[PDB]
């Protein structure tokens, strides 16, 4: 069996480069073309080029022609692909590929890398600001949350008493602003006839700023 | 009646066996004598098809220059993998000879005789013979050195000229000439002469020819844009030593665009170096040779073709956009077999 | 976008769909891709099926019309498809398989807190849970007045119950906020509009 395996995620810098690792095995390395993709997930593929690890020739898409470089060790057998002058638009998703077997077709991509995520970002890293969204009473149900307000990186972790509250609960997810940083939201619903005396409380991680918060949602007054 | 057939050739060649050239001594105990009198007849009223990027003589010969060059070229150390291997490395006598692919009994060569024929489909003018022509064993890349050129026009072939990962062999009509030396310091330093005038007269009725085939689009040459440097430079082997030629100064649009320039004539210097550690083409793994020999290292060569490969993607233009170099080695054989095939009569 | 696919596609559990690609320059590959997952071959050649697949999966390709028909659809069949012709991809195609009932977003809008007024900014949050199939396109608006500015809605994600949820945020200074009569949010499923409004007056 074929087997690519790439590196891990990589958060970058504007202006920055990034190496992304893409392991061989399963097969002789020198035989097969690897060609490089990504894509912004919900969406297609973007061909970026191939690389020929016999005397390393490269096909580069006109788009990255200047920024980029495929390169590869016949020995490791591995390819990587190099991309400089980073910028937010290049926050996606690469994957290294190679065809099936035999074809003589190369643009059939039977084998895929499981994916790098790199993300391109000026943002420093930095602890949420939680805000409670408070609920007001029906004779039936009420939705309350928290909004978990620009931090860096991802991810944070929300629970609802501790744990006890489970259902009716959904953690969204984070939706990154143009200002650099993240921001989601948890909710929960619950019986209206609650409200005033059951305590909610959402317990929030952010573990790369080391920052826990504990944030009880009571109802406004109005 | 016959039809599409592989089988093993035989090769047949006009090898000293008194001499030492390495390519006489793989052929005098490798191939047998050429048949002086050669029959080959047209095929009345026959249309054939012919496929150059499918053609298992293209694989036999290759793996024939792979045997002769491990026969013959014994490098000081070879690095593959965790293994050094080190042997005894002396100096040998390099130059390439014509050798002959014949069919054994039962089978036969058909040979296409259109004029214009580019590698792939029907055709018309055909005949047959036992052996092909003398193809001298040429390993070099970018350019083809010594083959065979173009009868008519100059030819493009690709096995689809769509698909970029596909390599495009550019037949010369008529060829230029490059003079390479390393003079009687540094003795790895070495240049090659071109007349600039022949090749930028050439080099424009090609970028003509290839905007035929991609709809007057502007045509660009670019120098590669990555790779060993066996790929981004002019890479071949003369008297034995490995010559490395940088040919931006061949890619120079400048001169492409017809304008009446100036130095566009008058003779074009491609600096060189002789390199003693290579990355070898057959098999995976580096070869360390010794030093270059004394004299005057001096090689004249014939362009004859050009190897090309188009830049993939984007488009929204305009124009089109080729670098030298492209395939593999095989490509060079192919280049030379492209009119034979072998069939077998029944 | 090379190649022209749809961007969205649903069918129903046990019958037939064909997914197309069109505008290819050569016959074609396919591609079966779950999110946050890589891709995996499903026809190659316009119409060749590799060993493996299933034979559920078919490809049809005349031209630059390509076509990939799956019979007897599954829940597990639901994931984005895509075609590729040399170096050129589609758009991708996320199909759908209608695994349950109409359900209709319930919608919460919730006003800037006093904690975060307190700090000189403010957010109307505009939470949407509960619906299916998950697609829903949500527009805000001051009063009577469209909003352009300001606005980031994520998309829809599934829940424990199998149904969907979505957020839509609008950030406003205070000045904005405690200026204008009423800020609006308009969320559309299925044709149908269900909107919530909030005013600086409260509850
Ligand atoms: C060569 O000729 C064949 C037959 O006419 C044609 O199908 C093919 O497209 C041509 N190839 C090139 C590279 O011009
Ligand atoms: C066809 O083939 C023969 C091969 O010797 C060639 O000499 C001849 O000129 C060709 N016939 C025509 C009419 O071109
Ligand atoms: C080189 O080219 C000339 C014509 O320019 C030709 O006559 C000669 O035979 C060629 N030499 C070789 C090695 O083929
Ligand atoms: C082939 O070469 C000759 C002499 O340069 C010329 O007559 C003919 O036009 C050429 N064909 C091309 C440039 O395709
Ligand atoms: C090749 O180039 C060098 C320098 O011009 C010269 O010494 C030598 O005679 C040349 N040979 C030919 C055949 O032009
Ligand atoms: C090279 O060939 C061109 C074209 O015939 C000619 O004008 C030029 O003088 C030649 N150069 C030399 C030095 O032979
Ligand atoms: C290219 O231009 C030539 C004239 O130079 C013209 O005859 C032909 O129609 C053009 N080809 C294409 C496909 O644009
Ligand atoms: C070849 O020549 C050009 C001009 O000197 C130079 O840019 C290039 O780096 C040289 N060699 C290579 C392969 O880079
Ligand atoms: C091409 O032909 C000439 C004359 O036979 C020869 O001296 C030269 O070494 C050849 N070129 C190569 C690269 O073998
Ligand atoms: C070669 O290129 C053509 C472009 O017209 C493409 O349509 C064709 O499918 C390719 N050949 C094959 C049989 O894959
Ligand atoms: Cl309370």
């Amino acid at each position: 069996q074929v087997h690519l395996m790439q590196s891990g995620t990589e958060m970058k810098k504007p202006g920055a480069s990034v190496r992304v690792t893409c392991q061989t095995s399963g097969y002789t390395f020198s035989d097969y073309f690897i060609h490089w993709l990504r894509q912004v997930p919900g969406r297609g593929f973007e061909w970026m080029g191939w690389m020929n690890p016999q005397w390393g020739q490269v096909n580069y898409a006109r788009t990255f022609q200047g920024r980029v470089t495929m390169t590869r060790d016949v020995y490791r057998e591995v390819a990587y692909l190099d991309l400089r002058s980073l910028t937010f638009a290049d926050t996606a998703v690469y994957f290294c590929a190679r065809r099936m077997r035999s074809q003589d077709r190369e643009w059939d991509f039977q084998h895929w890398g499981q994916g790098t995520r790199i993300i391109v970002s000026s943002a420093s890293t930095k602890g949420p600001s939680v805000f409670p969204l408070a609920p007001s009473s029906s004779g039936g149900t009420a939705a309350l949350g928290c909004l978990v307000k620009d931090y860096f990186p991802e991810p944070v972790t929300v629970s609802w008493n501790s744990g006890a509250l489970t259902s009716g609960v959904h953690t969204f997810p984070a939706v990154l602003q143009s200002s650099g940083l993240y921001s989601l939201s948890s909710v929960v619903t619950v019986p209206s006839s609650s409200l005033g005396t059951q305590t909610y409380i959402c317990n929030v991680n952010h573990k790369p700023s080391n920052t826990k918060v504990d944030k009880k949602v009571e109802p406004k007054s109005c | 009646v016959w039809k599409d057939a592989d089988t093993t050739l035989f090769c047949a060649s006009d090898a000293k066996a008194h001499e030492t050239e390495v390519h006489n001594v793989w052929a005098t105990h490798a191939c047998v004598p050429t048949d002086p009198n050669p029959q080959e007849i047209h095929l009345e009223n026959v249309t054939e098809n012919f496929n150059m990027w499918k053609n298992n003589m293209v694989e036999q010969m290759q793996e024939d220059v792979i045997s002769l060059w491990d026969q013959s070229l014994q490098p000081c150390v070879k690095l593959t993998g965790g293994s050094v291997i080190k042997q005894a490395c002396p100096k040998i006598s390099f130059d390439p000879i014509p050798i002959h692919y014949c069919t054994p009994a039962g089978y036969v060569i058909l040979k296409c005789n259109d004029k214009n024929f580019n590698g792939t489909g029907p055709c018309k003018n055909v005949s047959s013979v036992q052996c092909t022509h003398g193809i001298k064993p040429v390993v070099s890349t970018q350019l083809l050195l010594n083959g065979s050129l173009a009868e008519e026009e100059i030819i493009i072939r690709s096995e689809n000229l769509t698909n970029n990962a596909k390599t495009i062999i550019v037949h010369l009509n008529k060829s230029v000439e490059i003079n390479c030396t390393r003079p009687s310091g540094d003795i790895r330093k070495a240049y090659c002469e071109i007349n600039g005038t022949k090749w930028n007269k050439v080099l424009k009725q090609v970028t003509e020819k290839l905007k035929e085939h991609f709809n007057n689009k502007t045509i660009i040459f670019q120098p590669p844009s990555g790779g060993d440097l066996e790929i981004t430079m002019h890479h071949f082997n003369c008297r034995g030593e490995f010559f490395y030629c940088n040919t931006t100064q061949l890619f120079n649009n400048t001169c492409i665009g017809n304008e009446t320039m100036k130095g566009c004539n008058g003779t074009i210097t491609l600096p060189c170096k002789i390199k003693q550690i290579i990355n070898m083409w057959q098999g995976t793994g580096q070869a360390m040779y010794a030093p270059p020999i004394d004299g005057k290292i001096n090689c004249v060569s014939n362009i004859t073709g050009i190897l090309l490969t188009r830049d993939g993607g984007a488009n929204n233009t305009s124009n089109e956009t080729f670098r030298p170099g492209g395939g593999n080695i095989k490509d060079n054989w192919r280049s030379e077999l492209y009119k034979y095939k072998v069939v077998q009569i029944e | 976008s090379a190649l022209t696919q749809p961007p969205s596609v649903s069918g129903s559990p046990g019958q037939s769909i064909t997914l197309s690609c069109t505008g290819a320059s050569t016959s074609v590959a396919w591609y079966q891709q779950y999110a946050d997952k890589a891709p995996r071959l499903i026809v190659f050649d316009g119409n060749k099926r590799p060993s493996d697949i299933s034979s559920r999966f078919s490809g049809s390709q005349s031209g630059g019309t390509a076509s990939l028909t799956i019979s007897g659809l599954q829940s597990e069949d639901e994931a984005y498809y895509h075609c590729n012709a040399f170096e050129f991809f589609g758009g991708g195609t996320k199909l759908t398989v209608l695994s349950q009932p109409k359900a209709a977003p319930s919608v919460t809008l919730f006003p800037p807190s006093s904690e975060e007024l307190q700090a000189n900014k403010a957010t109307l949050v505009c939470l949407i849970s509960d619906f299916y199939p998950g697609a829903v396109t949500v527009a805000w608006k001051a009063d009577s007045s469209p909003v352009k500015a300001g606005v980031e809605t994520t998309t829809p994600s599934k829940q424990s119950n199998n149904k969907y949820a979505a957020s839509s945020y609008l950030s406003l200074t205070p000045e904005q906020w405690k200026s204008h009569k009423s800020y609006s949010c308009q969320v559309t499923h299925e044709g149908s509009t269900v909107e919530k409004t909030v005013a600086p007056t409260e509850c």
